[PDB]
């Protein structure tokens, strides 16, 4: 039913090596040649991602700030109610980004302080506004 | 096999079922009841047993019908009929052996046998057993005809025949019980020793062998499920298709190593695209960070509305370090996966001209079998006989292969030196005109009842005639000549003082230099008592090797033993030959192949006998008359002695049923 | 024929 296994003996191949006289040779040529095309296009792109790769040096271990070790509060003292709307303003319904700019308080702590507040610090108009950008 | 049911086997037959042969002479056998044919068949096949056992006496239809029992002894016509077709197709009492019954004093019927080849003799020796007036014409001085030996001193070496291919179910089985034959079992172990002289080592001589028989199996996937038999209007030949599977298999290996790479540049290229997101958000870091130190260098206390900036410049750099963090993570299974592929590349080769010169040898070997270029033989017929290989180690005769037909030659009447110029045959009778080998001008007539015809298939081949039949051989019979093949295959004899090469090893290569020359003394044989080595001359070196003198070939064969054993190890040799199957023109080959465009069907055609035309017009169809044998002649075993010689055994029964009449059909 | 192949497998 089969060939021997490894052999590889398809009806396709066949007729494209029996075509003409040099027909089999012609098809390996071109296998040859697309083969040397690819490897060059190899080397090429390793020398573009070797000197991306040096741009990368260092990492960012410069730019890096350390943890803020906080526990967390349910408490809002004015002053991180006042961070809240600037946040809210800043990164519409993003909860963990808010929760991060305030520091003390979680998406819930958040979450919840939008309905709480939405009627006395205007987050309706504020929301809208973050929408228009 | 063993008991009745193995002399069937070792006789070439079903035990269990009756040959097209046997439906012939006994056709009310073969359509009546089950019960019959199983004693008939059981009746045949005790038969042979008997003469296989003591193949060296006479088997007498009494000897036969007192060693059955019964019920298989009750009906003595049944055995008598068994009896007499086996004694008259050569099944039993054929080859030599000692008659009780002895020789009729008047024999019947003249038949003028051409060639004392071992079909020749084979028929003859039948013919007179059977009561006929039987006469062998010989080109030559000596019998055997291409089971040629050497002699001189204890050097005995065939340039002919050499193997006996088995004895499971060989007829020269038989023989060999009939006659001193010593015969010497061939061990398999054949060591390769490329040009320079050392040999190929074990993990690649296993490889290309490995590949080689992978090879051979891919061509015959070509021509039976594929139907890869016709190319340009052409048949296709084994030697292409080889060549097809090759370029197949190169380019498989070129398709593969292009599906690899291109794997490793879509890699390199999703590689390249990160890089890119990385380069760009350290850049978006560097200027967040800035940012940063500029809104953190604003010491407090400090408005609410600088408060947020400093802690939301923080938040989002923390944002793109973790991003840029997940990315690092991810240019780090790509940078694994790249030494992952690049570290299993698969094969740059399929083959290298080391590699690609150990496979010559194989097709140098299949050149040697089938006596021809691989570009000549048939790719959906070259093997079609191997269906019916015997069982068993081959074997050689350390005394000579001639020692048979000397043994077959004795009792019959052998015109030796007349070679044949002409056959005529009509409707009354035959005329052989043949003439003195050593003087041409004296000229013999022979007439007889039939001519037996075991030209070799070169010799018919010949252009322009070397025999002329009158009338012409018909055209069905003259274009099977053409379209078969009839190959070549010269020998070389080396003959020393001393034995230097491994003794226990009886055969060794030698791996050529070129395609072109795979077969140039590409293997030596240790076959022999006395010290001698036998080299051999194949595909299509051995046609060339013909127009080279002996002393040039020796050198060449002293260059490549030397190279094996060393320079000083590797005397004179004493006593050289190399022949000329080719060039003999007695042979005008060494033996036939299927070739290209023909078939095993070719086979059947060249034994089919000729029948002449009627000599006074209106008169009934007449006899065949002329009759052919010899190793082209037996579709199943052609070019392999026990073919040859079956084949003698065959035209001997058929002329007998036809010239002596058939008593075992009623 | 293919019988006289040498070394058969
Ligand atoms: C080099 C070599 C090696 C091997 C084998 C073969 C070869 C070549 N062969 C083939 C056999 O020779 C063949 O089966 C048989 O010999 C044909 O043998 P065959 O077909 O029965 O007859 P023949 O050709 O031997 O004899 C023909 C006769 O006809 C004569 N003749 C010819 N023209 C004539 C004319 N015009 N007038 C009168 N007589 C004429 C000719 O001189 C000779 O006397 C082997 N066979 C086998 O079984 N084992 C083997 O090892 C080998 N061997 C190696 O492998």
């Amino acid at each position: 039913r089969k060939p021997p296994k490894g052999m590889f003996l398809s009806q396709e191949d066949v007729e494209a090596v029996s075509a003409n006289a040099t027909a089999a040779t012609t098809v390996l040529r071109q296998l040859d040649m697309e083969l040397v095309s690819v490897k060059r296009q190899i080397q090429n792109i390793k020398q573009t991602n070797s000197a991306l790769k040096e741009k990368l040096d260092g990492g960012i271990e410069p730019y890096r700030l350390p943890e803020v070790i906080q526990k967390c509060n349910a408490r809002w003292t004015t002053e991180e109610q006042l961070l809240a709307v600037q946040a809210i303003r800043k990164y519409g319904r993003d909860f963990q980004a808010i929760s991060d700019v305030i520091g003390n308080k979680s998406v819930v702590q958040v979450k919840n302080f939008f309905v709480n507040y939405r009627r006395r610090f205007n987050i309706d108009e504020v929301l809208q506004e973050w929408e228009a950008e | 096999p063993s008991g009745v049911e193995g002399a069937a086997f070792q006789s070439r037959l079903p035990h269990d079922r009756m040959t097209s042969q046997e439906a012939a002479c006994f056709p009310d056998i073969i359509s009546g009841p089950q019960q019959t044919q199983k004693v008939f068949l059981f009746i045949r096949n005790r038969t042979l047993q008997l003469w296989l056992d003591n193949p060296k006496i006479q088997l007498t239809f009494e000897a036969t019908l007192q060693q059955l029992e019964a019920p298989y002894n009750s009906d003595t016509v049944l055995v008598h009929r068994v009896h007499s077709y086996l004694e008259r197709h050569g099944l039993i009492n054929f080859g030599i052996y000692k008659r009780i019954k002895p020789l009729p004093t008047k024999k019947t019927g003249k038949v003028i046998i051409i060639g004392s080849g071992v079909s020749g003799l084979a028929a003859a020796r039948q013919l007179q057993s059977f009561g006929m007036d039987v006469t062998l014409l010989e080109a030559r001085d000596r019998v055997g005809g291409r089971v040629a030996t050497f002699r001189k001193g204890n050097y005995v070496a065939d340039l002919g025949a050499m193997v006996v291919t088995g004895l499971g179910g060989n007829p020269m089985a038989v023989v060999s019980k009939q006659v001193n034959m010593e015969l010497a079992k061939i061990k398999q172990k054949c060591p390769l020793y490329e040009a320079n002289g050392q040999a190929v080592p074990k993990e690649k001589d296993e490889m290309v062998e490995q590949e080689f028989n992978r090879l051979l199996e891919a061509t015959s996937y070509l021509s039976h499920q594929l139907d890869f038999n016709v190319l340009n209007n052409k048949p296709v030949s084994l030697g292409q298709a080889l060549e097809v599977v090759i370029q197949l298999q190169e380019k498989h290996v070129k398709d593969e190593q292009i599906e690899h790479w291109k794997k490793i540049v879509k890699t390199q290229e999703e590689l390249k695209e990160l890089l890119n997101k990385m380069v760009n958000l350290k850049e978006k870091i560097k200027e967040l960070h800035q940012q940063y130190k500029e809104a953190s260098e604003v010491k407090p206390p400090r408005d609410i509305t600088a408060e947020f900036l400093v802690k939301s410049k923080h938040r989002d750099l923390t944002a793109l370090c973790k991003e840029y963090d997940e990315l690092a993570e991810t240019q780090g299974k790509l940078e694994e996966k790249l030494q992952e592929l690049e570290a299993n590349p698969p094969s740059d080769v399929y083959l290298s001209s080391r590699d690609r010169q150990i496979l010559d040898w194989h097709f140098a070997n299949l050149e040697f079998a089938n006596a021809t270029p691989l570009s000549t033989l048939s790719l959906k017929h070259w093997d079609q006989d191997d269906d019916f290989e015997f069982t068993g180690s081959h074997l050689t005769v350390r005394n000579g292969y001639s020692c048979v037909p000397v043994a077959l030659a004795e009792g019959l009447d052998i015109k030796l030196n007349t070679a044949v110029r002409q056959v005529r045959y009509t409707a009354s009778g035959c005329e052989v005109i043949a003439v003195n080998t050593r003087s041409t001008s004296q000229t013999f007539i022979y007439k007889c009842d039939a001519v037996l015809c075991t030209l070799p298939l070169g010799v018919l081949k010949q252009q322009p005639p070397a025999v002329q039949f009158v009338p012409p051989l018909p055209e069905w019979k003259t274009s099977a000549v053409q379209r078969m093949g009839f190959g070549n295959l010269n020998k070389v004899v080396l003959c020393f003082d001393r034995v230097f090469w491994d003794p226990s090893v009886n055969l060794f290569g030698h791996v050529g230099s070129t395609t072109a020359s795979r077969g140039e003394l590409f293997l030596f044989w240790n076959l022999y008592k006395a010290p001698i080595l036998l080299a051999l001359v194949a595909g299509e070196a051995a046609g060339i090797m013909e127009n080279i003198s002996d002393d040039v070939i020796v050198g060449r064969c002293l260059a490549i033993l030397k190279g094996i054993f060393g320079s000083s190890a590797v005397p004179q040799p004493k006593e050289t030959v190399v022949s000329r199957w080719r060039a003999d023109p007695w042979a005008r080959g060494s033996y036939s192949y299927v070739a290209a465009g023909s078939s095993g069907n070719d086979y059947d055609l060249m034994a089919q006998p000729i029948t002449p035309g009627p000599s006074i017009p209106g008169a009934p169809q007449p006899i065949p008359r002329l009759f052919f044998a010899g190793e082209h002649t037996i579709r199943n075993y052609p070019a392999t002695v026990h073919g040859a010689l079956l084949s003698g055994l065959r035209e001997a029964g058929r002329i007998a049923d036809q010239f002596l009449g058939a008593m075992y059909t009623l | 024929p293919r019988s006289f192949l040498v070394r058969k497998p």
